[PDB]
């Protein structure tokens, strides 16, 4: 669950 | 480094 936000952040901050 | 977590009804990003 909380990993989704982190993964999302990586996608936009990539 | 960039990491985030589920805060409230929205995803929060933190890059330190």
């Amino acid at each position: 669950d909380d990993k989704d936000c982190d993964e999302y952040c990586k996608k936009t901050k990539e | 480094e960039v990491t985030g977590h589920i805060e409230g009804p929205t995803v929060t990003v933190h890059c330190k």
